[PDB]
RNA sequence: CAUGAGUAACGAUAAAGAGGGUGAGAAUCCCUCUCGCCGUAAGCCCAAGGGUUCCUACGCAAUGGUCGUCAGCGUAGGGUUAGGCGGGACCUAAGGUGAAGCCGAAAGGCGUAGCCGAAGGGCAGCCGGUUAAUAUUCCGGCCCUUCCCGCAGGUGCGAUGGGGGGACGCUCUAGGCUAGGGGGACCGGAGCCAUGGACGAGCCCGGCCAGAAGCGCAGGGUGGGAGGUAGGCAAAUCCGCCUCCCAACAAGCUCUGCGUGGUGGGGAAGCCCGUACGGGUGACAACCCCCCGAAGCCAGGGAGCCAAGAAAAGCCUCUAAGCACAACCUGCGGGAACCCGUACCGCAAACCGACACAGGUGGGCGGGUGCAAGAGCACUCAGGCGCGCGGGAGAACCCUCGCCAAGGAACUCUGCAAGUUGGCCCCGUAACUUCGGGAGAAGGGGUGCUCCCUGGGGUGAUGAGCCCCGGGGAGCCGCAGUGAACAGGCUCUGGCGACUGUUUACCAAAAACACAGCUCUCUGCGAACUCGUAAGAGGAGGUAUAGGGAGCGACGCUUGCCCGGUGCCGGAAGGUCAAGGGGAGGGGUGCAAGCCCCGAACCGAAGCCCCGGUGAACGGCGGCCGUAACUAUAACGGUCCUAAGGUAGCGAAAUUCCUUGUCGGGUAAGUUCCGACCUGCACGAAAAGCGUAACGACCGGAGCGCUGUCUCGGCGAGGGACC
RNA sequence: AGGGUGAAGCUGGGGUGAGACCCAGUGGAGGCCCGAACCGGUGGGGGAUGCAAACCCCUCGGAUGAGCUGGGGCUAGGAG
RNA sequence: CCCGUGGUUCGUGGAGCCAUGGGGGAAUCUGGGCGGACCACCGCCUAAGGCUAAGUACUCCGGGUGACCGAUAGCGCACC
């Protein structure tokens, strides 16, 4: 029932990284903003494998 | 390598008045030619309706000849592409090498002719205008030399030569009007190839369209949310514009446009 | 922390009952024995994604919707290793990046080139055996892969830049091979008659799989030269253009069948033991014969048809320049080859829905019997289960499903539903028609199984070897003979709409929107628009038979009356006004040259006024009065009014309120629909008008057929309800 | 999956001048027609603190095309 | 200096000075903006380049004090 989850060791994986974040300025930004606003870390880190 | 335009299927349900076509020629394409992406989307942002496809081959084309004006070529043959309004002949370059090339009023596989500096006033040469013989026949034509075959009269047969002054001689186009080119530019010789095409009559819409490649298209569209117009309702809405904030359907374009009085007279119009 | 509540609920009506076992306790664990449901899936398989877990050993207080000595649960320990499988050590498209470059107040926008970037390209192994556990990774048998050192033989070798080349629809499709079905009493084998019978071509099990190349089936992918070799595809013999010969069902060079080296496996029972995961196990095999074959493979076929089907290795082919004496082509020897990957789940309690949620989620035959055909049907093969809370009587009543008779819609807003009806073969088939068709119209009749005479397409002729109907004849047994499961109710008729369709994820199967096809009309390509801060793309490598704005919407007949107002299209003669150019002139300060305002005669851009044009352009198309031997209107009979004043067809309609209009038909009766009439509360051709076959999960009106549907239904089975 | 339909071309036989055009055989096209897997989801029915934040059943339409589908991408939120 | 604009207590005004987007378009100390829109005065300052300290801000981090808090207030957060 596509209940819109189902993600993508690719896709998923993909869309959202490091880099990624680092590339968009906003990306960096917000980046920045809550990696030490608040510790936590990444979830572009959040990945797996 | 001609093209039959009639045949046409029979009551294979409302598959009816489906014109078929042709060419005997029939080979399939030859070496230069690569394929264009997928456009109807572009520069990114997204534009004009319609739009879909439908299977992919994609052309290159000769549209410069001056470049040899001379080595004879003799039709390669018949043939064409997923483009164009009236076929084209592959031709084959007497110094080895080949190009496609319009395809003029029905020449004739392994014809030679060609062109530049004097060619015989014989449709299919081409030549610099100057070489007019005012009253005859051409298309590709080419305003603003080396700015390469500038009016490709697609399945245009329409070049129609038509007098001459300054460094200008005058021209009956498709559309019903007049321009000039300065001489040293340039005219396939003689006319183009289809226009039954143009005739051409195809079943179950949806089928044939999209096959086409084209979408749609919806005015007034109800909701008139957007479109332009009235809607919400059955009647034809009257302010009297159209889609993506419209002037109706009869008002200029042009202006200034040092294009304009510089050339061309005969005005916007026909009366079939 | 209470409350309905110890009632509602346990996740699918695919059922389970026994015996023994282990246990502190076992409906709910283990074996084993009866039994039902899958099987075309509840099969296995790759992949995804999950990422523990998988196993083996202990344990259960938490967790499973109670159990529970069971687990995917808890504790601990061990468990996947590959030059040849995959992915990178290579190729590239879309596509992202981006040295250049164009471009922004900034942050960026755009971007060739080179790069990144794919179960799209390309590439060198397979099978049999061994672990609690992983395998073409391990072992073993068999078959290779490139790269390095050498040597041996052989050459204009020598880029990746030129080229040729790998490269490609769809529909279909001849010919040829295993897979893979299937009968062999055909050979091997452990057994049996239990029961009236048969030990007899009886049952039951099996009768292969891999094998350098050597070779024998099929084909699967073409030219030798020479020369001119005014292109070269800048740089040169390689391609392509011209010419004269040989251009042979040609030798050419790339997958099957045999090979066969040869290895390996090899199952029924059967009974001995482990829970099982399992193993001995018969010589241990017999391992041959014949049948049917594909959408698979050879194969880049072959035909046909358009909407006419991707970019980087490999073979060559030259510079650089080395090579050419130590470059490449080719044998043998020697030596090398790393990085990340497997466990298992994995159409699903481990992947996605917050749950062991009956939802969804990609490709691989999909074993067999029967059915005309077939992944549908019914029973099954292997292989998989028994949904996880149980026992119990079984009343109300909703559920699910079965039977009815008498009548058979009156129920009812609606025949909603449900039943009728439906499998193929022959008899036969209406108004209308775009002669395609409405036909599965419609209405009949058929089939089962026996024996008998009679023709055929298979397979090495053709003789136990099979599939097509034969055909016909006599006859057999049931109420019953697609015998069960797959499986049309039908006819008439009217409004819309053409018909294929999409949608409205969340009611709204269906009109609307599509649309093919009509007309107006816009734009000269550096088109016109659409996004954009330029840059720029788009558009279109298209180029007015083309690319946009549109109202309509096959097709047939047919599109009439007004542009005085509105918009738009055309002409600036003139009236008209911004800035401006501008100077008359007034002005303050100036003792004064002067310095500085205000400044307005006249010239002055579109626009606006004005004059024509103008409907498939907005938008509209009338009002009243009078007269032909009489009794009824109709012709103008002139007038009031405006731009004229609605034609053709059309009418109480998906527009008539007076309306259940009036007639007619249907009918026991009908405001319902069909047909008329036509004083059209308020139709009219282009947002089309009248009509118009086929097609609708269209909406409405008849009527035949059938049917617990209705006259109340009445008993019945399965599930909760209840103990 | 599976089955029926049965155009165009062609081949031959038939009639003029040849020809139209006919008949027959071949053929075996998209519409498709019939109907599963596939894709949609009315028509009626069955849950209301339901297996479920949109379901199960009986049923039904398309069932080669504007078809359906896995992988890889771009457009996006006063914009798509 | 003309208009097109920013500043400034100035929102359009008799509206000054600095400041710039357009077009005009120069003076060396008798120079040239500035007090009074503007004109005659006196007065003022010396423009269209450059450098930096020192006194008010800020709180990550340290120290200290609190008619500032007691575990639902205090940072939400008193400790994997
Ligand atoms: N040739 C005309 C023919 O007859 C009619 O003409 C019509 C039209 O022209 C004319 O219209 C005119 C118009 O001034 C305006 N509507 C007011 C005037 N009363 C009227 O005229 C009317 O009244 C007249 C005097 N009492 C009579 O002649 C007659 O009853 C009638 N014509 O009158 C006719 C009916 O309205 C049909 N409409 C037409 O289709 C057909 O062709």
């Amino acid at each position: 029932m596509k209940r819109t989850w189902q993600p993508n060791r690719r896709k998923r994986a993909k869309t959202h990284g490091f880099r990624a974040r680092m590339r968009t300025p906003g990306g960096r930004k917000v980046l920045k903003r809550r990696r030490q606003k608040g510790r936590w870390r990444l979830t572009p880190a959040v990945r797996k494998r | 390598k001609f093209k039959p335009y009639t045949p046409s299927r029979r009551f294979m349900t409302v598959a009816d008045f489906s014109e078929i076509t042709k060419t005997e020629p029939e080979k399939s394409l030859v070496k230069p030619l690569k394929k264009t992406g997928g456009r109807n989307n572009q520069g990114r942002i997204t534009v004009r309706f319609r739009g879909g496809g439908h299977k992919r081959l994609y052309r290159i084309i000769d549209f410069k000849r001056w470049d040899k004006v001379g080595i004879p070529a003799k039709v390669a043959a018949i043939e064409y592409d997923p483009n164009r309004s009236a076929r084209i002949a592959l031709l084959h370059y007497v110094d080895g090498e080949k190009r496609y090339i319009i395809a003029p009023d029905g020449l004739q596989v392994g014809q030679q002719v060609v062109a530049g500096p004097d060619a015989p006033i014989q449709v299919g040469n081409a030549l610099p205008l100057r070489f007019i013989p005012v009253g005859t026949v051409v298309h590709a034509v080419e305003l603003e030399p080396k700015k390469g075959a500038k009016l490709a009269r697609a399945a245009g047969t329409s070049a129609q030569i038509q007098g001459r002054e300054g460094d200008y001689v005058i021209l009956r186009l498709p559309s019903g009007e007049l321009r000039k080119v300065h001489g040293e530019c340039y005219a396939t010789v003689g006319a183009v190839g289809n226009a039954d095409h143009k005739n051409i009559v195809l079943g179950k819409a949806g089928r044939s369209r999209w096959l086409g490649r084209r979408p749609h298209v919806r005015g007034a569209a109800m909701n008139p949310v957007d479109h332009p117009h009235g809607g919400g309702e059955g009647r034809a809405p009257r302010g009297r514009p159209p889609a993506s904030p419209w002037g109706w359907q009869t008002k200029g374009l042009k202006t200034r446009k040092r294009r304009k009085p510089s050339s061309r007279f005969i005005i916007a119009r026909r009366k079939k």
